[PDB]
């Protein structure tokens, strides 16, 4: 896995990532990265990347809804632990 | 999908 740090300019700012679950395997996955958003401008994240944790909260067997809640909860810093096939 |  690897580390990605994204910073929100305001607490309600979205990262511009759509997350999905899959019927056939556990995990929270990147469906797409919105053009011009925080994640796109940072540049590292790719579609199909798996989000393993956000700010130290485990998402290996978690849900996109939990991910959204955790991303919102941070005032600014969003530390993602990510894996890529 | 869930937007974050």
């Amino acid at each position: 896995s690897f580390h990605v740090i994204l910073n929100k300019s305001s607490p309600e700012e979205q990262l511009g990532i759509k997350l999905v679950r899959r019927v056939d395997e556990p995990g929270v996955f990147i469906f797409n990265v919105l053009n011009g958003g925080v994640a796109d401008r940072h540049g590292q994240l790719e579609e199909n990347d798996r989000v393993l944790a956000i700010n130290g909260h485990d998402l290996r067997f978690g849900s996109p809804e939990s991910a959204a809640h955790l991303i919102q909860a941070s005032e600014r810093r969003v530390h993602l632990v990510v894996s890529r096939q | 999908v869930t937007l974050v």
